[PDB]
RNA sequence: ACGGGUGACGGGGAAUCAGGGUUCGAUUCCGGAGAGGGAGCCUGAGAAACGGCUACCACAUCCAAGGAAGGCAGCAGGCGCGCAAAUUACCCACUCCCGACCCGGGGAGGUAGUGACGAAAAAUAACAAUACAGGACUCUUUCGAGGCCCUGUAAUUGGAAUGAGUCCACUUUAAAUCCUUUAACGAGGAUCCAUUGGAGGGCAAGUCUGGUGCCAGCAGCCGCGGUAAUUCCAGCUCCAAU
């Protein structure tokens, strides 16, 4: 007793995708994971749940319905390509680099008093 | 430079006059058949009058036939009409003038859960509402101050997802249900 | 009949007794409903002149 | 209105200007007198180093010494005689202890029988002298 | 006119309002000005620039004593002037800027923290039965009967509800928190305990008890206190906002 409607689609041949309003109805139990969401999608449009991605959710008081802005694409080789780092991250396949912007401000202004192939010795 | 509004009103003033004997009596009987909790809640309901009270002077002013009155005429009509408190027939608007402040205080829901089959007392309306016991539409209404359209009157009720209505059993029937079975054994 | 030698005279001076118990206060709406009652659904329209509510002769 | 003319409008109002200044609640306004005099300069509270207690005594028909203070305030360096209010609360002040000044009721002008008194005490040192008449904070040692 | 003063940056606007008016406007939009105090210029389409440059004045940072550089009215912070105002926290995800750029960078901006400066929704109980007190009404000159419609306050007795809370996970998101959703547990003094001010009169509410004896104090104005105080100091009661 999990039911999904979609609302407001459209597609971009221009960005490779379609795009439209998730819209959920879940009288009874709590605001729903969205590994049940992706793969409840797939058979509404026949692909694997490799490519679609699904973000937002406000949700209704009273218990009810949530509102979401799923898309879905191509090929994963685009979807990569044409879409946010975060809304790859979660799915897990991008991962950025292990400091935080206290560290990589320090290092420039230790660079910018040293000249030269001098500078390459500030950094190990 | 910032990304917000500031944006704000009150909703209610204070009479210019204090320690009277002849208004000390009248505000507190409001108090009494409707069920409200303070003066504030009051004095709020009369500021919303007095706000169309003064525009339906502004309007007087103005001749017949000038386009602004019969466009803003109808709007401040109407506008008091989806919620039946003017009737159909006073569309005119000497009419509008000669309204009072109790016809707006029983379309608040408070009143609207005492008076349609489904409350004993009107002070059981206002915890009713409070402990999300009532619906309109199937949407949960939390808000006595809720002033009540004239279309959704017939869809008040009892939620779904209630003991009141269709449910699982509750906190204080389910556990002196779940103590008699601790007794026992 | 004093320099700043017979000051606090009378806030010394008086018996402390302690103050009573009582049973609990109510607020809000339940309490005005309270008061709501006492001054009209009742009443009897007593004869010749009323005396207040916080009366004695 | 006396000079009815169409074509006044400054004879008019030349007039009313000179006038104004007659009025007071506007002149103690309008000129820099009021706030040369002023202790607080202009201002709600100001706070100052105590130095002596003093009893004042009142006018007639009424009679009672009543307790006031002589304090220095900082800004100016300027010396006033206030007034403590409450009951038993003069045995608070200790002698050169601070205390937050304010005013008495009326805006320079002072409240019954004490003469020359203008202003009173809302605290001394961080908390309320009404608290320590309740006591609802005592002193530290 | 000229001179002086202004607790004077200007303007879109703000508070008060029968009509007419009187005050305010350093501040998120436009226009001006300035980067401790004056002066002057290199580079340029665009500077008399100052997180550019050279002096002198007021001040401040090291020295191996010859020398050498410093300017938060940018963000955080801290000493002072005070009646008087927060974290040396976290990102380019949004929003837009700059560049050789679809690719970097941005205390500009975004997001959490402290915040009773102000504005808006809104808990501190609700419902049954047993004592008890008042008005119809059918009848009684008056007792009593029915109380159908009730009307009310009582550490009498009874279970129905809930939001304060503790806590698995979904959701939120650049990563968190908050609100929204949800199992598990969570109320009879519902101790899971509402204050702040007043009671002679203006002006709502005690000619009540127990102290003081023009003293101590109250009282914004008129006044109180003279060993029977409707006013101080306090015991029970009570009114007005909440």
């Amino acid at each position: 007793t999990v039911t999904i409607r979609t609302r407001k689609f459209m597609t971009n041949r221009l960005l490779q995708r379609k795009q439209m309003v998730i819209d959920v109805l879940h009288p009874g139990k709590a605001t729903v994971p969205k590994t049940e969401i992706r793969e409840k999608l797939a058979k509404m449009y026949k692909t694997t749940p490799d490519v679609i991605f699904v973000f937002g959710f406000r949700t209704h008081f009273g218990g009810g319905k949530t509102t979401g802005f799923g898309m879905i694409y191509d090929s994963l080789d685009y979807a990569k390509k044409n879409e946010p780092k975060h809304r790859l991250a979660r799915h897990g396949l991008y991962e950025k680099k292990k400091t935080s912007r206290k560290q990589r401000k320090e290092r420039k202004n230790r660079m910018k008093k040293v000249r030269g192939t001098a500078k390459a010795n500030v950094g190990a | 430079p910032v990304a917000r509004s500031w944006v704000c009103r009150k909703t209610y003033v204070t009479p210019r006059r204090p320690f009277e004997k002849s208004r000390l009596d009248q505000e507190l009987k409001l108090i009494g058949e409707y069920g409200l909790r303070n003066k504030r809640e009051v004095w709020r309901v009369k500021f919303t009058l007095a706000k169309i009270r003064k525009a339906a002077r502004e309007l007087l002013t103005l001749d017949e036939k000038d386009p602004r009155r019969l466009f803003e005429g109808n709007a401040l009509l109407r506008r008091l009409v989806r919620i039946g408190v003017l009737d159909e027939g006073k569309m005119k608007l000497d009419y509008i003038l000669g309204l009072k402040i109790e016809d707006f205080l029983e379309r608040r829901l408070q009143t609207q859960v005492f008076k349609l089959g489904l409350a004993k007392s009107i002070h059981h309306a206002r915890v009713l509402i409070r402990q999300r016991h009532i619906r309109v539409r199937k949407q949960v209404v939390n808000i006595p101050s809720f002033i009540v359209r004239l279309d959704s009157q017939k869809h008040i009720d009892f939620s779904l997802r209630s003991p009141y209505g269709g449910g699982r059993p509750g906190r204080v029937k389910r556990k002196n249900a779940k103590k008699g079975q601790g007794g026992a054994g | 009949h004093g320099s700043l030698a017979r000051v606090g005279k009378v806030r010394g001076q008086t018996l402390k007794v302690a103050k009573q118990e009582k049973k609990k206060k109510r607020t809000g709406r339940a309490k005005r409903r309270m008061q709501y009652n006492r001054r009209f659904v009742n009443v009897v329209p007593t004869f010749g002149k009323k005396k207040g509510p916080n009366a004695n002769s | 209105g006396k000079c009815r003319g169409l074509r006044t409008a400054r004879k008019l109002r030349s007039h009313r200007r000179d006038q104004k200044w007659h009025d007071k609640q506007y002149k103690k306004a309008h000129l820099g007198t009021a706030l040369k005099a002023n202790p607080f300069g202009g201002a709600s509270h100001a706070k100052g180093i105590v130095l002596e207690k003093v009893g004042v005594e009142a006018k007639q028909p009424n009679s009672a010494i009543r307790k006031c203070v002589r304090v220095q305030l900082i800004k100016n360096g300027k010396k006033i005689t206030a007034f403590v209010p409450n009951d038993g609360c003069l045995n608070f002040i200790e002698e050169n202890d601070e205390v937050l000044v304010a005013g008495f009721g009326r805006k320079g002008h002072a409240v019954g029988d004490i003469p020359g008194v203008r202003f009173k005490v809302v605290k001394v040192a961080n908390v309320s002298l009404l608290a320590l008449y309740k006591g609802k904070k005592e002193r530290p040692r």
